[PDB]
């Protein structure tokens, strides 16, 4: 229910809510999230 | 329809993506689907018999459109078979006659006769394919444009890139009365309106899509029939003009029909000159599949073979710069001493006499202009002489020979992955068929009975054909994520056998 | 047995027999079979040169006619595309088997209000006739092959 | 060889990610699972 209304702002935040995985320091695989800021996003699909 | 499906399943393997695979299937299932109310409805059995007449030649003319084609190519082969015994003379049978020189007599009859009847038979087979191929053409393209519309706001939200020419010519069909005119969907500017409407709109959708929103409430509140007469009068008065225009429009970019219409063009300049017949042989190549798929292997990498070609042109180029700064000497192509000729006194003709002699002599440019020996420059010439035969006549035509082979192996690569595809792997659910076998012909009976895409198919018009107050659960859940696009109640990585493996064993 | 006897009848029919070596090697057989495995596409290979030498054969007999003769007396010329049907067989026969094309074979261009008209036709005969179609033919083979 | 360089580079690609090398087959157990793996849990460019 929460999700579904956060649906708007989980949609405006989608193109900047990175996320990876990485093996962290307790051995096992963590999802890590982050901002990827506009500019960023920008130069990276800059065609060169 | 077993051809359409073949080429189909070729396409969605080779070219098309996992991602897009179930909408490229259902969208194939929607034009098969079209296509069988075509054949239905050309299958065999004063304005009303006219009326009657006419339907039933146009329905002959769709039936047998191949027949028509072969004909067609069995006449043109006549024609030229005829014209090979054409002669020359300066006498009647300083101008010249061209005249028929056989003794029967009958040729020249017949070759008029023939002429005739492949001008008929060329006309013929334009009506047959604007009866029976164009209409999945303007469904296709009705199709596309209602999607764009409704889940894309091409016009509403976004527009064509200016240089998109189909959505520019599009923007003509959008007010048409008779937009949806092949395409099932006689609801898509209702559905635009409503999802469009409020941010857009509703006045300005209803401009867009020429819809009246006043009688858009009285058509749902009452019915109207009317019954209009036949009479020409009564037919002009209902043609939507704009639409027509568009409608042409989408037929005269359509390939084929272009073909068909420059077969026609060429025909009747046969009646002008009977050496214009000789063009049609070259419908030989559409015609026999296997003289296409050889074809196909000049094609694959034409625009390679057009840069080599290039490439070979600035080569010589350069050799004819060389020449004629350095061995203009030796292009004396006289045997006359008071009259030489020289190819390479002048850019122009030393480039042209480099590229149409020097490239088809066996052995180069050496072969063709003067022997060096006992000359000043005899090494820097003999270096000319080979390096011209080892990068133009050994290394250039090499480089177009090994394209064309490397797209003869492209192709049967592309068959043979197609083929391995289909036979390791589900279509649907993509399930290996190692998984299956498991199980004695396990890929098989899965194929066949359990995830069949003949039977999607089937289900999809059984779902369509069926009453909606008579669809069980799974029916209507079927049917409700058919009409939003919803391609989520297809099986994929997951099957019946999977889902209750340890109970199935 | 029927070569055989006909060898009887004349000793040169015995010649025939040589053609076992590919029933009879296996080697031999084995690269027969890279000729004969695309058999189908080569002959229809065949069949579009002679379209296209064909289509070469009608604009020559249109248009370039005087560069046709191949005689070297004045007084007697031997004009090979006069017909259709000469023009059609000097071509397939002379044209195809040159290094160079059919324009090895005809009457130089050189100033001649055709000029370009002619060197184009010479051109592409050279690029479409010897230069592809036989590429086409040996791609055939190697595909074969592999 | 440079057709099969440019086929084998694609086949790669699509067969397997490139950041943990876990094949598409292990994914595609979840519908369209190698897709989402590949542009939301193991993007390279957000590891950039
Ligand atoms: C895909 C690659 C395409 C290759 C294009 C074609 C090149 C292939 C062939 C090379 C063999 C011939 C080399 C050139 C020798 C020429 C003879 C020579 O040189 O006689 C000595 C000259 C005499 O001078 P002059 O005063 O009497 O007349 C000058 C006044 N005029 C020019 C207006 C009359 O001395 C001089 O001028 C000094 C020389 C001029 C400066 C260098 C220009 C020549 C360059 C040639 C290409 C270089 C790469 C060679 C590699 C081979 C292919 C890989
Ligand atoms: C795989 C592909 C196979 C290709 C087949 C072979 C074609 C390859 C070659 C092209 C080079 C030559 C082009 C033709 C030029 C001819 C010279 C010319 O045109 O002189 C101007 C003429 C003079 O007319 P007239 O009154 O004096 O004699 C007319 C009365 N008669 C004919 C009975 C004597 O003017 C005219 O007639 C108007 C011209 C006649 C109408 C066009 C017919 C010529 C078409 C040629 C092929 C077109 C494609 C070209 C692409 C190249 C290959 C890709
Ligand atoms: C996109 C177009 C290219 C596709 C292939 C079509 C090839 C032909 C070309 C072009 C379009 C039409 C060209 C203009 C035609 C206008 C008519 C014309 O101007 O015609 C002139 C002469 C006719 O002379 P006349 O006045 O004495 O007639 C007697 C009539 N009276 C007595 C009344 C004078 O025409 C002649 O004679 C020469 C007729 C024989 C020429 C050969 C035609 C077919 C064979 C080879 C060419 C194919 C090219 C292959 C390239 C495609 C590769 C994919
Ligand atoms: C399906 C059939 C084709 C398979 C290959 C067989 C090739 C030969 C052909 C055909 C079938 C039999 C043809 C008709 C034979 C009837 C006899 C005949 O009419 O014979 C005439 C002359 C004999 O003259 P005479 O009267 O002075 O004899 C002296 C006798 N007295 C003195 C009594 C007059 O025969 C001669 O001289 C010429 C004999 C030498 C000809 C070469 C034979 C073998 C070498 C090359 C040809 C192979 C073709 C390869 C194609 C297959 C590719 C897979
Ligand atoms: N989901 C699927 N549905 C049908 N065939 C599938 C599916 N997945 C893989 N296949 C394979 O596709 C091939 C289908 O067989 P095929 O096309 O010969 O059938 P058909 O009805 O006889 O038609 P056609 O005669 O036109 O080939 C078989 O190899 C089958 O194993
Ligand atoms: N870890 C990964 N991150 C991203 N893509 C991956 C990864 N592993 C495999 N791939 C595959 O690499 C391809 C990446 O797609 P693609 O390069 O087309 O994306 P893009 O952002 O649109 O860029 P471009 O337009 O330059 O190709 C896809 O096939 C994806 O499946
Ligand atoms: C998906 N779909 C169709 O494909 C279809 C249809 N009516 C005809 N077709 C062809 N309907 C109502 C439909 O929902
Ligand atoms: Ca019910
Ligand atoms: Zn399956
Ligand atoms: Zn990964």
């Amino acid at each position: 229910n929460f999700l579904e209304l956060a649906e708007s702002i989980l949609e405006y935040f989608r193109p900047y809510l990175g996320r990876i995985e990485i093996m962290g320091a307790s051995r096992r695989i963590e999802r890590i999230y982050f901002e990827i800021s506009e500019t960023n996003r920008a130069q990276w699909e800059m065609p060169q | 329809v077993k051809e359409s499906k073949r080429q189909f399943i070729f396409d969605v393997v080779n070219e098309g993506g996992e991602s897009e695979k179930m909408e490229m299937f259902v969208s194939f299932c929607e034009d098969t689907i079209f296509e069988m109310q075509i054949a239905a409805q050309i299958s065999e059995p004063f304005w009303g018999e006219l009326e009657v007449q006419r339907v039933k030649f146009l329905n002959y003319l769709s039936r047998n459109f191949y027949t028509l084609r072969f004909l067609a190519l069995f006449l043109a082969f006549a024609i030229n078979f005829i014209l090979l015994f054409y002669k020359v003379s300066d006498s009647p049978p300083n101008m010249v006659y061209y005249f028929l020189e056989e003794s029967t007599g009958y040729m020249e009859p017949a070759l008029r006769c023939l002429s005739l009847l492949h001008t008929l038979v060329a006309f013929l087979c334009i009506i047959g394919y604007n009866c029976l191929k164009v209409p999945l053409v303007i469904f296709k393209r009705e199709k596309e444009l209602a999607r764009k519309l409704e889940f894309d706001g091409l016009y509403i939200t976004e527009q064509p890139e200016d240089d998109d020419v189909k959505g520019q010519w599009d923007r003509l069909v959008l007010n048409t009365p008779s937009f949806p005119s092949n395409y099932w969907d006689k609801f898509v500017k209702r559905k635009v309106l409503d999802k469009h409407g409020d941010i857009f709109g509703r006045e300005r959708i209803a401009e867009l899509l020429g819809m009246d929103l006043a009688s858009l409430e009285i058509t749902a509140h009452n019915e109207r029939k009317p019954d209009p007469p036949p009479g020409l009068l009564t037919w002009i008065m209902s043609i939507d003009v704009k639409y027509q225009i568009w409608k042409f429009g989408v037929i005269f970019t359509d390939n084929s029909f272009l073909y068909l219409g420059w077969y026609m063009v060429m025909s009747l300049l046969g009646h002008y000159n009977n050496f214009f017949f000789a063009a049609h042989l070259l419908d030989i190549a559409m015609g026999v599949k296997t003289l296409r798929t050889i074809l196909s292997s000049v094609t694959h990498n034409g625009k390679q073979l057009v840069m080599t070609v290039g490439l070979l042109a600035v080569v010589v180029y350069l050799y004819t710069v060389v020449a004629f700064n350095f061995f203009r000497k030796f292009y004396n192509k006289s045997e006359d001493e008071d009259e030489p000729d020289m190819k390479c006194d002048d850019m122009m003709t030393c480039y042209l006499f480099h590229m149409y002699v020097g490239v088809r002599a066996g052995g180069g440019i050496g072969d063709e202009i003067e022997d060096p020996a006992g000359d000043e420059y005899e090494l820097y010439r003999v270096v000319f002489d080979i390096t011209f035969f080892f990068f133009v006549i050994v290394i250039l035509l090499a480089i177009i020979q090994g394209l064309i082979i490397d797209a003869f192996g492209e192709l049967r690569d592309q068959q043979e992955q197609v083929k391995e595809d289909m036979e390791t792997k589900c279509f649907i659910c993509g399930i290996g068929s190692d998984y299956f076998d498991t199980t004695p012909h396990g890929f098989e009976t899965h194929t066949l009975e359990e995830h069949n895409l003949a039977n999607y198919m089937f289900f999809l018009m059984y779902l369509i054909n069926k009453d909606e107050t008579e669809h069980t659960g799974q029916e209507s859940y079927v049917w409700k994520m058919y009409q939003e696009r919803c391609w989520d109640f297809f099986p994929a990585g997951d099957c019946f056998r999977k889902q209750y493996e340890d109970q199935l064993s």
